[PDB]
RNA sequence: GCAGCUUGCUACCUCGAUGUCGGUUCUUUCCAUCCUGGCCGUGCAGCAGCGGCCAAGGGUGAGGUUGUUCGCCUAUUAAA
RNA sequence: AGCUUGUAGUCCGUAAGGGAGACAACCCAGCCCGUGGUUAAGGUCCCCAAGUGUCGACUAAGUGUUAAUACUAAAGGGCGUCCCAAGCCCCAGACAGCUGGAAGGUUAGCUUAGAAGCAGCUACCCUUCAAAGAGUGCGUAACAGCUCACCAGUCGAGGUU
């Protein structure tokens, strides 16, 4: 289905395992990126959202698919730790008679988002602060809703 | 093609049956189209003297026939005039199997040819006998 | 008299249809072929070539081609030319195209506030230069 | 036949890579669309 | 520091420059030229040899004009001082050309195997003269002598071939 | 994201009746351009191609099967 | 979905009169008859009663000139233009140009003859002088110069992220 039939935010939640049924699983495999066990970046910058709405599961793979591809590329295999952040707990149920009996059933996963709230970080050395800033810039580009980034920490550093 | 002197009303209809002339071995033929020929609404094609148009063998040998080849008219009953001032015109209509240039495949013509066809056709001329 | 040499095209016709219908003499507009238009070349001629070719033959709008034509039909447009009182004040309304000869050397006056100098820029065109692009010979 | 001025004043130009407008040499935007890529009109 | 908008030419001497009206008039040993630089906001005076050209509001488009308005003053004063040049070059690989002077067009012959010769225009008084395989322009109009250039560079263009391959017709080794 | 030219969803108007599908005749409108006019790129030598931009003035036909729209096929044609 | 089914308030149904272009339910107002007066919503270039009103800026697109609204186009981009803040270099001299320099060695490793800075390991090819390079490109079997990066004299005020 198109990317705007489930992006807004008009119902309450659906989100208990245990009363509906059948959900299909999630293509993210690895929510960690990079150097795990180093934790000695100066540098925290981050990508935030501007509105409220639904990212799908196959949104966000697309973009840390895009984003770790271009920070192997320029930065390096041990130069960033990426992290992913919300994870899919709500379930997309679609029709499927016409209006008799129209309550939908389980077709996907989303992950509701808020205003000003953090999907994306990346922590890189003092060199490769534009590479971040370029990556971060392409994921944001298959995300469904307008997206800014903001410098977390070492901002006297590179700003 | 090259002007003629002449002017030819197109007398031979898309669908007429036209006895070819000529010894490649076909007696009767079905004018299909007329080269050379836009047309509009509801107009059937139609065909006159000096125009080549593609047929169909329907009388003659059996290995011509069911084919599908290029034919010129060299006679028809429907009257057309010269330039000084006349007309002319013929008992029944004629054609001849030949090629896309004008090579007639048969090296004999029976009967006569109008005039502006051999002047349009060399081939066509010297292959014939009598032209009036 | 009045003279439209370097006036605002609807600045003057608002200014000239209120004061017919206040009641009075009859006016005249000398010149209606170097009127200022605002606005840039392309959007002007844009729009009044729309304006040109919009009607149907037998019924449609006849937007005219001469210059004081289309004076007068700017004219025509802020006034209830419908009513008797539009139509009176019509009737006392003559626009000419240069100068004629019975309104020779007669005394002018003007708008002071429709003036092409009270404008920013230099984007403008003349309305002689719009009725030449409709193809009027004038 | 390449002579200096016919290259010099026919096949010496960037090329728009998405309208193909023609733009000069020093420049890195598209005088017509300003998109930010320019190659070079295509040599031999 | 500061980002007035004054702008001065130091007009040289010989040069009877005027600002009559709009139309900016000169004359000089090369004959005279004229130009008009009427616009809103932007004032100019010529005043002991030099003309001083200013605007009031420091929006970047007072800044564009005013730098436009005396970088034409100063084109045309050099036109009128002495004159400007423009040299081309002919080109070609089996069909010789004719190139020839008749009235004010420039008419190009057997460009290309062509019987039907191309024609230029010559624009003001910009006197050419042709010498073997070049072209030289003279003038004291700037613009003049470039878009008499330009035409005669456009005229002689082969429009359904490939540059590669061929490359015939007139072209600017120098501009003006 | 656009269009409302396919099929769906709804039940706002019409049941003291707004005469259905296809074809025929005749007139007109749109452009999201098949040909004709003008340009740009090419992994464009020429011929002929491939891709894109402006442009709605004119053209866009004849036949076999089938009730067919749609679609298949035939010989022409600048394009059908 | 001008869809379907709930809930609180107020309305139309059964609600005049004034204003919204016309508008069942939107704003002012809930209305016996006649006369005078001042205001509400909303407006004041002309149609049309009353401002071609005042102060300070923005827009160049006829964009706009459309309270709510079933009647109003999105992501993305803009060295288009107007502002704020933060860093960096700076008249003993910053940027764009005018200039040349980019000489030591090398012709780098390269089998094809040859990919000799520009297929394919390397590393700053000079102890040293602004410059001197394993180096981009017109050229380029390989090159080569021409020279990239990279600094140096030169103007003469702001430049740049
Ligand atoms: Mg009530
Ligand atoms: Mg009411
Ligand atoms: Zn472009």
């Amino acid at each position: 289905k198109p990317g705007s039939m489930y992006r807004n935010v008009r119902q309450r939640s659906f989100t208990r395992r245990k009363y509906m049924g059948g959900v299909p699983g999630s293509q993210v495999i690895h929510y960690d990126m990079g150097d795990k066990a180093n934790t000695s970046f100066p540098v925290k910058i981050s990508l935030i959202v501007e509105e409220k709405c639904q990212i799908r599961h196959t949104a966000l793979e697309a973009a840390r698919i895009t984003a770790n591809r271009h920070l192997v590329a320029d930065t390096g295999k041990m130069g960033f730790y990426m992290k992913l952040r919300v994870y899919p707990h709500e379930v997309i149920r679609e029709n499927k008679s016409g209006m008799r009996r129209a309550f939908g059933k389980n077709v996907g996963t989303a992950a509701r988002v808020k205003p000003m709230q953090k999907i994306f970080t990346v922590a890189v050395e003092k060199q490769n602060f534009k590479a971040a800033k370029e990556a971060l810039w392409h994921a944001g580009q298959k995300l469904p809703t307008p997206c800014r980034i903001v410098v977390d920490e070492g901002a006297e550093l590179v700003q | 093609m090259k002007g003629m002197r002449s002017n030819i009303p197109r007398a031979l209809n898309a669908g007429a049956q036209i006895a070819c002339v000529d010894n490649t071995g076909a007696k009767v033929v079905e004018i299909i189209s007329v080269k050379k020929y836009r047309g509009v609404k509801n107009r059937m094609p139609c065909a006159g003297i000096g125009d080549m148009c593609v047929v169909s063998v329907k009388k003659g040998t059996p290995e011509m026939r069911k084919q599908v080849l290029l034919a010129v008219v060299v006679r028809q009953k429907q009257e057309f005039r010269r330039p000084d001032g006349l007309h002319v015109s013929f008992e029944d209509n004629a054609m001849v199997i030949t090629d896309e240039e004008g090579i007639p495949k048969g090296t004999d013509i029976k009967g006569p040819v109008a005039r502006e066809v051999a002047e349009r056709f060399p081939k066509i001329g010297t292959t014939a006998s009598i032209i009036v | 008299v009045i003279d439209a040499k370097g006036l605002i095209l609807g600045r003057l016709a608002s200014s000239v249809a209120k004061q017919l219908l206040s009641g009075d003499e009859k006016v005249y507009i000398i010149n209606a072929e170097q009127a200022i238009i605002s606005g840039s070349r392309a959007a002007t001629l844009r729009e009044y070539r729309e304006t040109r070719e919009r009607g149907a033959t037998e019924f449609g709008p006849y937007f005219p081609k001469r210059p004081d034509r289309i004076l007068k039909r700017t004219i025509r447009g802020m006034l209830p030319y419908k009513r008797a009182r539009g139509r009176d004040a019509m009737s006392r309304l003559k626009v000419y195209v240069g100068v004629p000869y019975e309104l020779k050397g007669a005394e002018t006056v003007t708008i002071p506030d429709a003036d092409m100098r009270l404008l920013s820029s230099s984007r403008y065109v003349e309305l002689g230069e719009v009725s030449q692009k409709m193809g009027s010979k004038f | 036949a390449r002579f200096p001025e016919a290259e010099e004043r026919l096949l010496n130009k960037k090329i728009c890579m998405k309208c193909n407008a023609r733009n000069a040499i020093r420049a890195t935007r598209c005088r017509k669309c300003g998109y930010g890529t320019l190659r070079v009109k295509s040599k031999e | 520091m500061v980002k007035e908008i004054a702008r001065t030419i130091e007009i040289p001497e010989g040069v009877s420059v005027s600002l009559a009206q709009d139309v900016f008039t000169a004359t000089g040993p090369k004959g005279t030229v004229e130009r008009k630089l009427w616009y809103p906001g932007i004032m100019i005076d010529v005043k002991d040899g030099e003309v001083v050209v200013d605007a009031e509001y420091a929006r970047k488009e007072q800044k564009a004009m005013v730098g436009t308005f005396a970088s034409h003053i100063r084109n045309l004063v050099k036109g009128v001082n002495e004159g400007f040049e423009c040299k081309m070059s002919i080109v070609y690989a089996h069909f010789p050309m004719q190139v020839k002077v008749d009235g004010k067009t420039l008419i190009i012959g057997n460009f290309l195997g062509e019987k039907k010769p191309r024609f230029a225009k010559i624009i003001g008084e910009t006197k050419v003269k042709v010498s073997g395989n070049d072209v030289t322009i003279t003038g004291i109009n700037k613009e003049d002598v470039g878009q008499t250039a330009a035409n005669i560079e456009q005229k002689t263009k082969i429009k359904r071939f490939d540059p590669r391959i061929f490359q015939d017709g007139i072209y600017i080794v120098q501009k003006a």
